[PDB]
RNA sequence: AUACUUACCUUAAGAUAUCAGAGGAGAUCAAGAAGUCCUACUGAUCAAACAUGCGCUUCCAAGAAGGACGUUAAGCAUUUAUCAUUGAACGUUCAUUGAACAUUGAUGCAAACUCCUUGGUCACACACACGCGGAAGGCGUG
């Protein structure tokens, strides 16, 4: 399945990202909801072009495989994703 | 840098480490790594991305190289558009420190699992 | 037939099977009679070697490599022998094969 | 019958990679992955006659003071354009590909 | 179609006579608003143009007749900001403080809190906060407008430096609520 | 493996960014899973204008992004 | 803002906008591999400024196992084409044959008899053994007088297939070295179970 | 009605034509064999740059990836 | 196959886009959620940094100053007050201007957060479902409140001050109300 | 309505036998346009009656099975 | 916590060292398959962990390293701050109409101050040659 990076983008939800994409264009915004292929749909979105401008979509739809990277908010530094030791409380039957 | 990375060590023992990975576009990505993946998605802890500007490649042509940084935090960067990364700065915490760090993770994950089995019951 | 659909095991010989009876005998020829073929790459390298394997992927290595492009602003063409290499399918265009 | 496993008989060897970039890259390979992301130690990378994103994703990896000399290089696969091999290996000896004879004999 | 929709409805054409004869009727302008915007759909880009140029000049002439309307100022600011056109939007803010010989604080605040989102580069954008500060920051009732740019000054700065330079900036303001501070 | 959730712009106008520069408005019609799109009335906007025809589908390769013109 | 209030406002309270300027790749209309490929065939010249071929080697070590497989099998089907010349077989009716295998060593005939004498009278027993170990090899032929006492003891519920002589489950066949069309022993591909 | 590949399949045997992505270079020769995967093997092959012959080329290879399609004369 | 929530510690038998939407939507997972996020905070803002200190080696230290401890019950006294205060900065915003603007034509359309059209749409759609049982918006217009001063507003709060500086005010204020 | 998937949608678009102007991927892509006489999953499209016609005198083709990456946009003239 | 109701969902596959023999699965046809499979069997190589060494090698105190998402700072130099149509005057200027961040910037060159975080500010000794415990890697042995 997922692994650890995509899950995190599963946890950032409605949380104010910031996505590069391989335009160069920046798309800002609160994040509605991430899939596990990366296609993130977000809201509020502020843009900046490659050109240098700067506008505002309502709500865009950008595409996994032309995302450049994508930035979650800081804290998701702590995350219980990360813990390494977590133990499993016996998986269902 | 002269910081002597592992000799035998790849992606999984390189974590908490700060890397320096560089992109298709040639953007650098400067950060602890704490995760990756099969398709190499990096998340990157206090990320900071340095270009080159278009004129200041001129001076680095066959030295002071006005590197432009924005800084990006806690990013999470594809395995897409990369190149290859490197290593650039060791962790905070050394091998004895990082080491009984996890003893006492573990420790502590065991002891939750056995509230979970007295609430269990 | 679906790939799934195959089975597994079967898989490998059916793989085998594309590669002697498919558009692979090229590379099939070229590995077995020793001939010199003519890869042409991506990036303007023209490429002159004797093949040693053959790949899925046409992951190709190469022996005794002659390489040869052309440096175009005039032209200088520009050659170099590179005695055993291993060469990724992706940049691979169009393997041409002399008798 | 793919030709990665080929790669893992190779751990300390010395070989060049040339990249799709145009990067050159000098120095021995420490492993090499599923889906070949080799990871290379004591590296001296160059760059030949020229390419401006090669020459920002050349200097920028540290030591540049065009050889920049690094300490140890992961490379992604889908980079790795062709890899020069030592000549002093022999290649019939490695191509025997102990998995495909055991599935020859599993034939 | 709306657009000549509204053009046809006979509600329009009647309050639009009832406010050409009065200009300075705010609460006959009040129902022309209302009218024209509750009329018009949710307003995106979807929209006709036609009807986007007249809630356009339609606060133009509302915001050149009554030059002292803060709340209409950051209404049209807003309504154009969701279509877009971010760039007519800080020139529409500015036209406002223009208005307001660049003072009075609740266009300050709301331009700054909208500018905290649109514009990106620090040096300018701290530059744009001290432009407003020497204009609208000993204002009285000028608590929020701090606590704005401090609560800023304090998320873009590694060293804190600079905000204890306007720490020590703040107590000396009669503000109202010094006390926070 | 998972069907995309374009399923709140089912019959809204949206403008997808293609290619880099090319802008192309229509109604999202259809959507499988690949983001591989049937448009409807697509009217590709250039900075003049081009009407592409009744039906049209675009490639999920191709397809950067997308907007949402219509208000939801 | 998003569902709860608490940490959405303050624990989370995201990044900065990000400062914006020029970038360094190309702005998609010149994304370009390599438009200006080569022609192959001027190369067809210089081959001939190349001008002998490496031994391949290693596919010779496949080959020879595969040429090895190939003989193997083949002597396989010489032993195929070169049973009723063969003085070990007794010309009986084959129908009257009980073919047991899967017998423990030490397992002495007058026990077999004594396994095999409740079903009919036996003609005549060949327990079969290695030439040269002379260690009973562990299977035998039996003969009795009619051949519904063989079917009968090939008819198995409580009996034969399944009995433990000499603390050993055994195997118990009709014999098929002369009934059946193509039946072939262990040494030339065939056998059952 | 047809797939791609049945008219591939009924290709066999044909002087092909085949432009590659690149517009450049376009191989007229007759095609031998095809996969699953769409790779090309052909032979006595005619070169085309950006229209006009630089050569015969013999029995050749493209992979499926640089073409962009493939014609039948 | 098995969607362990690491905040939930439960499990979903089989993942798919659904559950995984109904459970991070769940209120139990919401509030296991706000739970964990809160108690790192507060862990990293408790962890004491405790840095090593390299202690330097070294006449003029002729001076000695008193030191001031306290006692454990007074210690623990004094780290509770500051963490309810603590908490109360971080909490407080300043209304003042949606007090100041109460009467004006168009608070209602700019203040009154979701008339805005830039957050406008967000708290309709950030509303939770509510499914258990049990607005001041832009019809307001000049002739709503003719004249503010009719039907009495209460006044302008008066400002806040520090109860530990509380003592140190001008006592008798000029002119009584 | 209803949904029109791309899959039926294109299938559709091959009964009706309807023209198409078909787009290219990049700068070198060329405006083909044809008759679609059918496709597959990898949307290698095999078109006939094709007049490709440069970057903005068409030159016809024949019949094309045109690879399915190279596609940008299926639409009917 | 329990009950009830609703909504959603219920299985990708395989392997976990590798090679050669000992024995087994004592191979269903007249003495025998070939192979393939398993193993507390043995032998060889490899991988991982742990321990020990290496008279291993390198790094550890007003300054050194790193950073400023700071200033001096509008420091100095350079460049740029829409198009289309119509009218008028001698390509330019002005006016009207329609369409779509920022000059105190941006770019280059530095330089200085201030500030920040880290480190064995170890033990020994303060002298005229040609030490233990730290941190990181390499090799060897078990
Ligand atoms: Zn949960």
């Amino acid at each position: 399945m997922n692994g650890i990076p995509v899950k995190l983008l599963n946890e950032a939800q409605g949380h104010i990202v910031s996505l590069e994409l391989t335009t160069g264009a920046t798309y800002r915004g609160k994040l509605v909801e991430s899939e596990d292929s990366m296609n993130v749909q977000l809201r509020d979105v502020i843009a900046t072009e490659p050109q240098g401008a700067v506008t505002h979509m309502d709500q865009i739809f950008v595409r996994g495989s032309q995302i450049k990277f994508i930035v979650v908010p800081d804290l998701l530094k702590n995350a219980p994703l990360f813990k390494k030791n977590s133990s499993r409380p016996m998986p269902p039957i | 840098s002269k910081i002597q990375v592992a000799h035998s060590s790849r992606l999984a023992n390189l974590i908490d480490y700060k890397l320096r990975v560089l992109t298709q576009d040639g953007r650098v990505y400067i950060g602890q790594l704490m995760a990756f993946d099969k398709h190499m998605n990096l998340v990157l802890n206090e990320c900071i991305e340095e270009r080159v500007p278009k004129t200041q490649l001129d001076k680095l042509r066959p030295l002071n190289i006005k590197v432009e940084k924005r800084v990006l935090g806690l990013t999470i960067l594809r395995g897409e558009q990369i190149l290859s990364t490197v290593v650039e700065d060791k962790p905070l915490l050394s091998k004895k420190e990082r080491l009984v760090r996890d003893k006492k993770e573990k420790k502590q994950a065991q002891k939750q699992t056995k509230l979970r089995k007295e609430k269990e019951k | 037939r679906p790939k799934h659909e195959l089975s597994r095991a079967e898989l490998e010989e059916l793989e085998e099977f594309e590669f002697k009876h498919g558009p692979m005998s090229l590379i099939n020829d070229a590995m077995v009679t020793r001939t010199p073929v003519i890869i042409s790459l991506r990036n303007n390298h023209k490429i002159i070697a004797r093949v040693k394997a053959f790949d899925r992927h046409c992951n190709m290595v190469l022996e005794n490599v002659k390489e040869l492009w052309t440096e175009k602003k005039n032209v200088i063409n520009r050659e170099r022998f590179i005695s055993k290499l291993f060469l990724r399918g992706d940049s691979v265009i169009v393997v041409l094969k002399t008798p | 019958m793919k030709l990665v496993n080929f790669l893992k008989k190779l751990r300390n060897e010395q070989v060049t990679i040339e990249l799709k970039n145009g990067t050159t890259v000098w120095g021995t390979l420490q492993s090499v992955s599923p889906q070949m992301n080799a990871i290379l130690t004591d590296v001296k990378l160059t760059l030949p006659q020229s390419n401006g994103i090669a020459m920002a994703s050349l200097y920028l990896t540290g030591g540049q003071q065009n050889i920049a000399s690094l300490q140890y290089i992961n490379i992604r696969g889908n980079t790795i354009r062709q890899i020069i091999l030592p000549d002093s290996l022999n290649l019939d000896s490695l191509l025997v590909d102990q998995k495909q004879l055991n599935s020859l004999r599993r034939s | 179609d709306k657009y000549t929709a509204l053009i046809h409805d006979e509600n329009f054409s009647t309050l639009t006579l009832n406010v050409s004869r009065y200009p300075k009727s705010l609460a006959y302008w009040e129902k022309l608003l209302n009218y024209i915007v509750k009329a018009s759909a949710p307003i995106c880009k979807s929209t006709e143009p036609q009807l986007l140029k007249l809630i356009r000049c339609t606060y133009s002439s509302m915001l050149n007749e009554f030059p002292y309307l803060e709340n209409y100022y950051i209404d049209f600011a807003l309504l154009e900001y969701k279509l877009g056109n971010v760039s007519m939007s800080h020139k529409i803010f500015q036209r406002g403080l223009q208005a307001f010989n660049q003072r009075s604080l609740l266009l300050w605040t709301s331009y700054l809190k909208f500018c905290n989102n649109v514009i990106s580069h620090q040096k300018q954008l701290f530059k744009k906060y001290e432009t407003a500060e020497e204009y609208v920051g000993l204002h009285f009732f000028s608590g929020e407008f701090w606590d704005l740019y401090l609560e800023q000054i304090s998320s873009r700065c590694t060293s804190s430096k600079k905000y204890w330079n306007v720490l020590r900036k703040i107590l000396e303001i009669p503000l109202h609520s010094f006390s926070k501070f | 493996v998972s069907t995309p959730e374009l399923k709140k712009y089912m019959d809204k106008k949206i403008l997808l960014n293609i290619n880099g520069s090319r802008k192309v408005a229509g109604i999202l019609r259809g959507y499988d899973i690949f983001l591989n799109v049937v448009l409807d009335d697509a009217m590709e906007i250039n900075g003049n204008n081009h009407q592409l025809g009744l039906q049209t589908v675009i490639r999920g390769n191709s397809i950067i992004s997308l907007e949402a013109l219509d208000a939801i | 803002l998003s569902k709860y209030p608490d940490d959405v406002s303050r624990l989370f309270k995201p990044r900065p906008p990000l400062s914006y300027k020029r970038p360094t790749d190309y702005p998609y209309a010149k994304r370009q591999t390599n438009p200006n490929i080569t022609g192959v065939a001027n190369l067809l010249s210089t081959s001939l400024k190349h001008y002998x071929x490496x031994x391949x080697x290693x596919x010779x070590x496949x080959x020879x196992x595969x040429x090895x497989x190939x003989x193997x099998x083949x002597x396989x089907x010489x032993x195929x084409x070169x049973p009723n010349v063969d003085p070990h077989i007794k010309d009986t009716d084959p129908y009257r044959t009980i073919f047991i295998g899967r017998l423990p060593y030490d397992l002495d005939e007058i026990e077999l008899q004594k396994y095999f004498v409740k079903f009919g009278e036996i003609e005549k027993i060949r327990i079969v053994k290695d030439k040269i170990t002379q260690k009973s090899k562990g299977y035998a032929f039996i003969v009795f007088k009619d051949p519904i006492s063989s079917k009968m003891a090939f008819k198995e519920i409580g009996v034969h297939r399944g009995i433990q002589i000499k603390d050993r489950i055994c195997i118990v066949d009709i014999e098929r070295g002369r009934t059946v069309k193509y039946f072939k022993p262990r040494r030339l591909g065939g056998g059952l179970g | 009605p047809v797939n791609p590949k049945p008219f591939l399949k009924g290709l066999v045997n044909h002087r092909v034509g085949v432009k590659l992505k690149f517009n450049s270079t376009e191989y007229r020769g007759t095609l031998v064999s095809t996969d699953n995967y769409f790779n090309l093997q052909l032979n006595e092959a005619e070169e085309f740059v950006a229209g006009v012959s630089h050569g015969t080329l013999g029995e050749i290879f493209i992979r499926c990836n640089n073409v962009l399609y493939i014609r039948e004369l | 196959t098995r969607y362990y929530c690491e905040y939930c510690h439960s499990y979903l038998t089989h993942d798919t886009l659904s559950v995984r939407k109904s459970h991070l939507v769940g209120k139990n997972h919401l509030r296991i959620t706000a739970d964990y996020y809160r108690n790192k905070a507060r862990d990293i803002i408790n962890k004491h940094n405790h840095k090593r200190r390299h202690i330097g080696k070294r006449s003029s230290q002729n001076e000695t100053l008193k030191v001031t401890c306290l006692s454990n019950k007074e210690k623990r006294h004094i780290m509770h007050v500051k963490k309810m205060n603590q908490k109360e900065l971080a909490q407080t915003s300043i209304d003042t201007l949606k007090l100041l603007y109460d009467g004006s034509p168009g608070y209602s359309k700019v203040f009154v957060d979701a008339n805005r059209f830039d957050i406008g749409d967000l708290v309709k759609a950030s509303k939770l479902p509510q499914r258990a049982n049990e607005s001041r918006s832009r019809d307001e217009t000049c002739e709503s409140n003719p004249f503010p001063r009719l039907n009495n507003p209460k006044k302008l709060e008066p400002p806040k001050i520090l109860s530990q500086w509380s003592n140190t005010i001008p006592k008798t204020s000029i002119f009584y109300s | 309505k209803a949904m029109v998937p791309p899959i039926n949608c294109i299938f559709n678009f091959l009964q009706q036998q309807t023209p198409v102007t078909i787009w290219l991927f990049e700068q070198i892509g060329i405006r083909i346009k044809g008759k679609i006489v059918g496709f597959d999953e990898f949307m290698n499209v095999v078109i006939d009656e094709a007049v490709e016609i440069p970057v903005n005198k068409g030159t016809p083709l024949g019949k094309i099975l045109l690879k399915g990456d190279n596609i940008t946009l299926i639409t009917s003239a």
